[PDB]
């Protein structure tokens, strides 16, 4: 009630030292669908659900290409998503053109976080509405980073973030000990499992809702959709 | 905050209220009373000085670096009075103005041509609806070739004028009255005379007995054109000789 | 306590206590006001019929196409703001034009519904790259076309945001028609059929009559370009009721 | 308003609603140029019940022309879903008539349905948003003014989680949860715990509650603070605490056909946006 | 949800700036325009005219180039504004291309032009609608119209300004092809369509009609009063 | 100051920018830091909260390297803290390369805190909602210990605690006679301080973030090593109970 | 209209009704949570009407767990029969057209009723003050005609601040002044349908701007408790201030909810 | 007294066609420290009161009665900041037209671009009008001028006038004593008299400020020859 002055811009602090818009960019965050980000010791792996309207539609792309070693999940609003990809694809390529190697994915996510701060001060402006799972692979290894609206990111083992999202982060801290070891197979249905974590009991993983993205030691970025999804899906046991 | 004025006679700085009156300017004012301070410049026959309050209300707080005289040039300095932030950002134009000015004209800025430039800023803070008025006092002083001493006081309206003692800060009536009474009697204060007069305005105006850690002075001379703070075993000195007397 | 007025809608960049930007969606709600567009991706083309709603008979019905050609596999359905649906209608053609210098080849239908998306998502922060657009555009747009993929159809909406689609309608009878889409529609039918169940759904929302003035059929097949059918092709093809 | 050049001026939001002048300088000389496009305006934003061939002119209110002994409505996608699903998938339900009302926001308006086995049970099936000049128009031409006291009145609505007002976040709380809200004269024990005291509920949930308040009705309130205010299947399934009560007591015969009648009505699913994802 | 910002959608989806702009449109002085077969008239009442005044300063038809011209409903001041930057514009393009404008092409400009202004709630939309008439570099006469928004379309026959519908009414029931056949019969319709509009007739009307491969000629009040009373004849 | 604190702009009746005491309130959002300056340097400790056992270790650091010779411990909303860390990264590394050495550090804070300061006083952009330190050692200038607060207030301290528990914190670290200690007994007390401070209920599962820099680093700052972390928090563990 | 909790009228025989207006702030709501509140007064009917957007919810002013369950809707009549004082809060906001028939439906309850006085607790835009008004005080007060009952001479000798009289229509220079409270919402209607109807009223009310207004609610019941002595006189004790109007339970989590993880 | 919000706006006209925030800045005008300009038969007088009152202002330092060039000369009553950056602006527009010219800037030449400067002040929006009105006293063509200009850039030519505090008395008082024929001895007794009327107590050579302006030139009369005329 006492809130309504100072909920409504971004550059004004609440008496008790909050800046609501902030808090409503991450509920932005919440309204997508639910997105998984686990790692091995040698794979990083994204896992999407996808929605379609439930028939007659392709359903979203909820996995990007951003570099051959970084690939990005998006739960949140599409717009800012596709200003957020376009601006991580432009720094992959300065790297690769001033200096031949690989963005690195910390500092790439460094850069997200400074670009998406500036909104969140600014007049004239709304924080990014859009919570990103950054799977990378350079010379330190798999990676997992978490961006959020409010320009924070996290360095994760494991994260699921979108709608209803709690029930997979409740099964990957329950299961986040023998992720390291997992094969790339069982890693993905690690992710799998998660993932269908959130969903009611009676709707199940099929080809159509799956997306998922794969990068490590070998691999390059590849995502697997709508049929290449079937030998990951193929040996997940029941609930 | 993002952008717009707020509406009302005492609510934006470019909005003068039915009686032509700028009231957040006189909010600005009122701001140079945050912090609980009182400054004291004095001049006198070939010196000027600046005293004023040094309260450190912590032990855990390194006393050396909480200070309220500055250095502007090497000839000229000042006591800022306000909040802490806008007296430093305040310091810190004032000391880009004088250099630009050596730049310019060749020669080392007056002390009056300082205060002016500072509240021709001012004056522009006050007039447009982007920026606001610095919530500080800034009490310059400076031996300049062929006038004597000079302690001059910018503020945050933008206007500025010389004096021959002046005060800003919470008891800043009471001390222009206390100086008013000295300077109607006599005011050719040799150097010690000064220094006792902005001392004992201070510690009469606050009705406290001063200790070299409460209180700062720093001094210009004729003899000596370079802006001096005063060590604590200087301003001790003057305060023994203050009290045998 | 008490109930008290909290408004997040009468600016854009404000997000309400939900996570929800409502300038937005007034923006689609700007869509519920334009004609019914229905377009449907079938696997030997693509039918794109629109409600044409002539308001009076002394108007020219040729300049109020709402079916228009961006290149010769290309064509667009239109609902909503016209203004601002030829502002993304003249993006789509001259980002094909500029494809066909540089690369020597036809972009493909995904490639010109993204760059009509990068133009349509850059509203709100005016002061930054003035020309902007300062507001969404209150238009959903519907490409249908043939390219590599074979026939392909896509829409977008006030949102700069497309997704790929088999069967859409857009406008203001969008969930009825949608709704008989989502049953009349299946994954393998024939051209001829699609063009059918566009012409029924819209006979069925239309608060008029299918004669072959007030609607509008364009179809893009994988040989033959993209096509606007004449006065007597619509007659014969309504006429097969 | 929120300044649309540099250095405009600006006036605050008032959220007593204190800045609508409430009509002042009401201008006793309003030219009729004004009081047409007022009474147009009043014209295009009114209730009206209608019955089926009928299709207009009700002409009573819809509760004292039947007799009544228990009244379900619903409000909102997912509370009308439930109660479809698992309601009206039992016998025959007889449609007696809609609230036709035009608004910004509105969207099936409420249909009546009275049980043909039990006539006395009755549905209103909200889709519809009830604008605030529209709920006691509502009210008024369901329930008149003759509040007959034998009836149980049963609101079952979806709120945002983010309307509830807690200490903790609420983002921490476990939605979709249900909790109650029932009238004096509501001699049970809710099956869900009350509403706490800084949370209120205002609409046309609001408004029928107290309805019955005022005219000592016994009435409950089933509010379900979920974090999909979308149609979806874990929100609806959220109220099924609910079937154990004694008003959706015999109402309930077949769960597990429900189930499947939900998940067809998912598979429906109205087109999403491309806001988000 | 309101009006007051150029850029605000109401929670029905309606830009009420735009809507009340043209508002603005519908109480200026009727402009009818008629497409012919080889002439193109164009028709404004002249609203309260008053005796001292010249009349040359406060003409409502105007000529863009050599084969087009235009009237205007609205705010007079947004239209001499939006005229002279459509002057410029054929002579431009006539430097661009060689080739006159057609006349699609410059209503296209015109409507960009109040487009530009219907962005930005920093600027104020145009309160005018405009009626360019004129003949293509082929020789095919056009009628097109413009509004506030930047919306065009072309017609047969179209009126703008007040007492617009009831204008249009009238050309519905009476633009024919047998109205259209010679250049006095499309002239007489144009002042027809008016008289259902124009009290004491004649004297309020401002004709101004462009045959093909000819400029715009306005019609004095004389040659105005010689079609009025072949149309009272007519009426027997 | 209801009316008066919307924008960092305008004053109260009575001299007070608002928007810059609620960005302090802000800073009193988070966990604590504290930082002790000893006799041969300077040591930083953050009650870090874990917010999930899934992030990896070391994410969501508040312990930032600003220069070889600066460490940085921050409060406040931390999005903010990150940009006055690529701030005073920047400040540093121009200074090194405009004039060949090593920014003193009362320099540093002064540059810092006059950026922070230059947001207090717009109303397009809103003060920083952090509070951070910054410590460094040399051999010409001892041990350095300064604290910049939302309004652009620098000053230097002994010891300085920063967040919510700060008032508690500044109780116990008043206790310590620092000015005649070594970097290690100051880890220990850090860590006990830490731990006392702690509110073990509400918040829940900290970690403790240990830095120094002093002469038993070379004037260089660093993470405190893992086996003296352990033995500082098995006696702070053990001074608790 | 009036609808009381028992089948029966309460018999508002010569009592004071204490009523607030939505006002700029909530200022007069807020005040009337205080008193009813620190009075402990108990429900005594409903103020069911067309006019005000409705709202439930629990029992505003819990103490207990048997009482806490206690609906309550937008606007409830209270009364305190001992000190013959009735009082109405109104917990929403009025729909638009319906301001006016409120105040003549409210007005009528008065007449027939039988209520003495009415006293009107409000608020007024504070950034509309002129010159002297910013270096006045914020609390002014409104008599109407009829409320003469020697209560003139005690608020004169309360030295209070009438509501300055603004010109009905500016422009004009012969200025013929009437009252105008902007931002008061209902309280001008209710002044001048009081005039007319010969009701005494009193209105009194502070200059507020919005954001956390309950240091304007507590100063508000501070000026009543000036005039009519609900309450022990202020400075009187050993400072046992702050701890004189009892708070209500609702007066919780005023700002919203709680704090975000992963912030700060 | 907002009326609806045409009060705080400086680029909305109020419903009569009024700008009632340049008419606040006449109130700031008619609230400053009372000035008097006198134009005699062969020179202007420019009185003024100073704010500076107590002892322990310099009198070398900050002036109310500046030079613009030789020949010109100001004094105001209003917000003392704002006349001191329209003081600064006046002289460089007169060196310009020197520059220009090679012609000593006429007093009418000078007033009019002061004025546009001040004009140009009160039509944006988000900036605020001067607060100052000027008295501007000047010699060109043996003849003496004397002009005023308010805060909307609207300049007056003057006889005699009064600004400041109390100065529709101040008028009254002139209109009763001026005559064409005064000479510019007569007109300074006639503006320290007319300041005399309304003042704050004693009146002294150092809490007035007196400017004149002759064939010779415009000077600033010096605290001794103030002290002379005052005791006469």
């Amino acid at each position: 009630m006492f809130r309504n002055q100072y909920d409504n811009d971004v550059t004004v602090w609440s008496p008790q030292g909050r800046i609501h818009q902030i808090e409503y960019a991450m509920e932005a965050v919440k309204q997508g669908s639910a997105t998984v980000g686990l790692k091995s010791k040698t794979h990083a792996v994204l896992v999407a659900l996808k929605r379609a309207q439930s028939e007659l539609a392709a359903h979203q792309k909820k996995i990007l290409h951003v570099d051959n070693h970084i690939g990005i999940s998006i739960a949140g609003l599409t717009a800012d998503a596709r200003l957020l990809c376009n601006f991580m694809r432009q720094e992959c390529l300065d790297s690769r053109f001033v200096f031949d190697r690989p963005l690195p994915v910390s500092r790439l996510v460094s850069l997200i976080g400074s670009k998406t701060q500036i909104p969140t001060q600014r007049y004239g402006r709304r924080p990014y509405g859009v919570g990103l799972l950054i799977a990378g692979y350079d010379d330190m290894g798999p990676h997992i980073f978490q961006t959020c609206p409010s320009a924070n990111y996290f360095d994760c083992r494991a994260m699921s973030i979108g709608a209803r999202s709690q029930s997979a982060r409740t099964y990957l801290e329950r299961h986040m000990s023998e992720f390291m070891e997992c094969n790339l197979n069982e890693l993905v249905k690690h992710g799998l499992r998660a993932l269908r974590e959130t969903l009611p009991a009676e709707q199940d993983l099929t080809t159509k809702n799956v997306s998922i993205g794969i990068v490590g030691k070998d691999l390059e970025f590849t995502i697997y959709d709508d049929d290449d999804v079937s030998p990951f899906l193929e040996g997940l046991e029941e609930r | 905050m993002s952008r717009g004025s707020s509406a009302g006679f005492d609510r934006h700085i470019t909005i003068f209220s039915p009686e032509g009156r700028l009231y957040q300017v006189e909010y600005a004012f009122k701001a140079i009373n945050q912090g609980g301070l009182t400054s004291v410049a004095v001049r006198g026959k070939d010196c000027a000085v600046i005293v004023t309050q040094k309260k450190v209300p912590d032990k855990l707080l390194d006393s050396s670096t909480v200070t309220h005289l500055f250095k502007i040039t090497e000839n000229i300095g000042c006591v800022m009075t306000g909040m802490t932030a806008d007296s430093r950002s305040q310091v810190q134009r004032a000391r880009y103005e004088a250099a630009n000015w050596k730049y310019k004209y060749g020669y080392e800025i007056p002390v009056d041509m300082l205060c002016k430039r500072i509240a021709d800023i001012s004056q522009v803070y006050t007039q447009n609806a982007e920026m606001r008025p610095l919530g500080c006092c800034m009490i310059l002083i400076g031996i300049d070739e062929e006038q004597g001493p000079q302690v001059y006081k910018c503020d945050p309206a933008g206007y500025y004028c010389g004096f021959k003692a002046t005060a800003a800060g919470v008891k800043q009536t009471e001390s222009t009255s206390f100086l008013e009474k000295k300077v109607k009697k006599k005011f050719d204060w040799t150097f010690e005379q000064t220094v006792e007069t902005a001392i004992t305005c201070l510690s009469t105006v606050l009705s406290i007995d001063f200790k070299p850690s409460e209180i700062e002075v720093g001094v210009v001379t004729v003899e000596n054109p370079k802006f001096r703070i005063l060590t604590e075993a200087e301003i001790d000195a003057h305060l023994v000789a203050l009290a045998e007397r | 306590m008490f109930l008290t007025r909290s408004e997040y809608d009468r600016g854009v960049n404000t997000f309400s206590p939900e996570g929800r930007l409502f300038q937005v969606e007034y923006a689609i709600e700007a869509i519920k006001l334009g004609s019914t567009a229905i377009g449907i991706q079938t696997s030997e083309g693509v039918c794109l019929a629109v409600e044409k709603r002539i308001t009076s008979p002394l108007m020219e019905p040729s300049s109020i196409e709402k079916i228009v050609e961006i290149d010769a596999h290309i064509g667009c359905a239109m609902s909503g703001l016209i203004a601002d649906a030829k502002t993304l209608i003249d993006k789509a053609r001259v980002e094909t034009q500029n494809h066909w210098f540089t690369y020597n080849e036809t972009m493909t239908v995904e490639s010109v519904t993204q760059a009509v998306s990068n133009l349509a998502l850059q509203f709100g922060e005016e002061d930054a790259d003035p020309g902007a657009m300062s507001r969404p555009f209150g238009v959903a747009l519907l490409f249908g076309g043939v390219d590599e993929k074979g026939p392909q159809l896509f829409h977008m909406d006030p949102s700069g945001t497309f997704v790929q689609c088999d069967a859409r309608a857009i406008g203001s009878a969008s969930e009825g028609a949608q709704s008989s889409l989502q049953e009349v529609y299946h994954k393998s039918m024939t051209l001829k059929e699609a063009i059918k169940s566009s012409l029924i759904i819209l006979k069925q929302v239309m608060e008029e009559k299918l004669n072959a003035t007030n609607i509008e059929l364009a179809t893009v097949q994988p040989g033959q370009n993209f096509h606007m059918f004449t006065k007597e092709e619509l007659e014969e093809v309504i006429k097969d009721i | 308003m929120a300044a649309t050049f540099f250095g405009e001026v600006v006036k605050a939001p008032c959220r007593a609603g204190t800045e609508d002048e409430e009509e002042e300088e009401e201008g006793r000389r309003e030219t009729p140029e004004d009081r047409e496009v007022r009474l147009q305006l009043a014209r295009k934003r009114e209730v009206r019940l209608l019955r089926r061939q009928t299709k207009t002119s009700l002409e009573v209110s819809l509760l004292e022309k039947y007799p009544c002994s228990k009244f379900i409505i619903a409000i909102g996608n997912n509370a009308v879903a439930f109660l479809s699903s698992f309601v009206m998938n039992s016998g025959v339900w007889e449609e007696v008539g809609c609230a036709k009302l035009w608004n910004e926001w509105c969207e099936a308006f409420c249909v009546f349905y009275h049980l043909k086995s039990n006539p006395s049970v009755f549905l209103c099936q909200c889709s519809c948003y009830v604008a605030e000049d529209q709920q006691y128009q509502w009210l008024e031409k369901v329930f008149g003014s003759c509040p007959r006291k034998n009836m149980q009145i049963t609101i079952l609505t979806c709120r945002h989680v983010t309307d509830y007002k807690t200490s903790e976040s609420t983002g921490s709380l476990p939605s979709p949860f249900l909790r109650a809200l029932k009238t004096q004269n509501f001699k049970d024990s809710a099956c869900c715990p009350l509403l706490e005291q800084p949370n209120i509920v205002h609409d046309l949930p609001a408004a029928v509650l107290s309805y019955c308040q005022v005219w000592k009705i016994p009435a409950i309130l089933y509010l379900c603070y979920t974090d999909v205010m979308k149609l979806d299947l874990i929100t609806v399934e959220a109220f099924k605490p609910i079937l154990s009560t004694r008003s959706l007591k015999g109402l309930v015969k077949n769960i597990p056909q429900s189930t499947e009648i939900l998940k067809k009505l998912m598979t429906t699913n109205e087109i999403q946006s491309n806001i988000y994802t | 949800s309101y009006d007051r910002a150029i850029t605000v959608f109401s929670p029905d989806g309606h830009l009420f700036q735009v809507e009340y702009a043209q508002e603005a449109v519908k109480k200026g002085s009727t402009a009818v325009g008629v497409r012919g077969r080889d002439i193109v008239v164009l028709g404004v009442e002249k609203k309260s005219v008053a005796k001292l005044q010249d009349e040359r300063t406060v003409r409502k038809i105007c000529a863009l180039d050599d084969n087009v011209c235009m009237a205007f409903a609205g705010l007079t001041a947004d239209a001499r504004i939006v005229i002279n930057r459509a002057r410029v514009e054929c002579q431009s393009h006539r430097l661009t291309v060689e080739d006159p404008v057609t006349v699609e092409y410059i209503t296209r400009y015109i409507a960009s032009l109040k487009q530009r202004y219907t962005q930005s709630n920093g600027r104020r939309p145009f309160g005018i609608s405009a009626l360019i008439v004129g003949f293509d570099f082929d020789g095919t006469p056009r009628l097109y119209q413009t509004d506030p928004s930047g919306t065009y379309h072309a017609w047969k026959a179209n009126a703008i300004g007040r007492g617009a519908k009831s204008v249009r009414e009238f050309l519905e029931k009476n633009y024919t092809d047998e109205a259209i056949e010679t250049d006095d019969l499309t002239i007489k319709l144009v002042i027809k369509a008016l008289l259902e509009v124009v009290q004491s007739g004649g004297k309020n009307i401002e004709l101004a009609v462009m045959r093909r491969d000819q400029s715009l000629k306005i019609l004095n009040p004389e040659e105005i009063e010689k079609y009025v009373a072949e149309i009272e004849k007519e009426k027997e | 100051g209801t009316g008066y604190d919307l924008s960092a702009s305008t004053f109260s009746p009575d001299g007070r920018v608002f928007q810059v005491e609620y960005a302090m309130k802000a800073v009193e959002n988070s966990s604590t830091a504290i930082g002790i300056r000893c006799k041969d340097g300077v040591v930083f400790g953050v009650e870090k909260l874990v917010l999930s056992k899934l992030y990896e270790e070391g994410s969501n650091k508040r312990l930032f390297n600003v220069d070889r010779h600066v460490g940085m411990a921050v409060a406040g909303l931390l999005a903010d803290a990150r940009s006055l860390a690529d701030i005073a990264r920047e400040e540093a590394s121009n200074f090194r390369s405009n004039f060949g050495y090593n920014i003193p550090l009362k320099h540093l804070a002064d540059r810092v805190a006059m950026y922070v300061h230059a947001y207090t006083l717009y109303s397009a952009v809103r003060p920083f909602g952090c509070s951070f330190m910054l410590g460094s050692y040399s051999v010409n200038d001892g041990a350095q210990l300064y604290m910049i607060d939302p309004s652009g207030v620098s000053y230097g301290y002994w010891g300085c605690a920063i967040g919510k528990a700060r008032q508690a914190a500044k109780t116990e670290i008043e206790k310590l006679q620092m000015k005649e200690m070594t970097c290690r007994d100051i880890v220990k007390e850090v860590a006990k301080i830490i731990y006392i401070v702690h509110d073990e209920v509400k918040d829940k599962a900290f970690e403790l973030e240990l830095s120094w820099v002093g002469e038993l680093t070379n004037g260089r700052h660093e993470i405190v090593p893992k086996d003296i972390r352990e033995e500082a928090e098995k006696y702070a563990k053990e001074s608790l109970k | 209209m009036f609808v009381p909790c028992g089948e029966s009228a309460p018999d508002l025989a010569g009592f004071t009704l204490l009523m607030p207006a939505v006002s700029v702030g909530n200022v007069g709501q807020l005040a009337m949570d205080l008193i009813i509140s620190t009075l402990n007064m108990s429900k005594i009917g409903y103020f069911y009407t067309d006019c005000l957007v409705p709202m439930v919810g629990n029992n505003p002013y819990a103490t207990t767990e048997g009482n806490s369950t206690e609906l309550s809707i937008n606007a409830e009549v209270y009364s305190l029969p001992s000190r013959k004082l009735v009082a109405l809060q109104l917990r929403s906001i009025f729909i638009k057209y319906k301001s006016k028939p409120f105040c003549e439906k409210l007005l009528s309850w008065v007449k027939s009723s039988g209520c003495a006085r009415v006293i009107v607790l409000s608020s007024s835009h504070s950034y509309q003050r002129n010159d002297l008004q910013l270096r006045s005080t914020p609390f002014r007060y409104l008599l109407t005609p009829s409320m003469q009952k020697s209560v003139q001479n005690k608020i004169k000798s309360l030295n209070w601040e009438e509501m300055e009289k603004s010109r009905c229509i500016p422009e004009i220079d012969d200025s013929e002044f009437c009252i105008r409270i902007p931002g008061g919402g209902i309280t001008k209607t209710l002044y001048d349908e009081s005039c007319s109807k010969e009701i005494q009223m009193a209105v009194l009310l502070k200059f507020v701007s919005e954001g956390d207004n309950i240091p304007d609610a507590l100063g508000l019941v501070e000026y009543l408790n000036e005039w009519l002595q609900i309450l022990k006189p202020l400075s009187d004790d050993p400072t046992v201030s702050a701890s004189r109007w009892k708070i209500p339970s609702s007066w919780r989590l005023l700002f919203g909810s709680g704090l975000p993880p992963a912030l700060f | 007294m907002a009326e609806r919000g045409y009060s705080f706006s400086l680029t909305t006209f109020s419903p009569s066609g009024k700008l009632v925030q340049i008419e606040y800045a006449l109130a700031a005008v008619a609230g400053g420290a009372p000035s008097v300009g006198i134009k005699a038969a062969n020179g202007v007088v420019l009185a003024t009161e100073k704010k500076q009152k107590s002892i322990l202002y310099d009198e070398r330092s900050v002036h109310k009665v500046e030079p613009i060039t030789k020949h010109i000369g100001l004094v105001y009553s209003g917000m003392g900041p704002d006349y001191r950056v329209l003081v600064h602006r006046a002289r460089k527009l007169a060196q310009q037209y020197y520059l220009v010219y090679q012609e000593p800037i006429p007093t009418a030449q000078l007033v009019q671009r002061v004025a546009s400067v001040m004009q140009e002040y009160t039509q944006s929006g988000g900036v605020r009008p001067f607060g100052v009105s000027l008295l501007i006293c000047g010699w060109n063509e043996g003849r003496p001028y004397l002009f005023q200009s308010d805060p909307s850039g609207a300049y007056f030519a003057w006889k005699a006038t009064a600004m400041g505090k109390n100065y529709v008395n101040g008028k009254t008082f002139l209109e009763k004593r001026y005559n064409e024929d005064l000479e510019l001895e007569d007109a300074i007794h006639t503006a320290i008299l007319t300041l005399k009327e309304s003042f704050e107590g004693q009146m002294t050579e150092d809490n007035i400020e007196v400017g004149i302006c002759n064939e010779a030139g415009f000077r600033r009369l010096t605290p001794t020859e103030v002290k002379d005329y005052l005791a006469a």
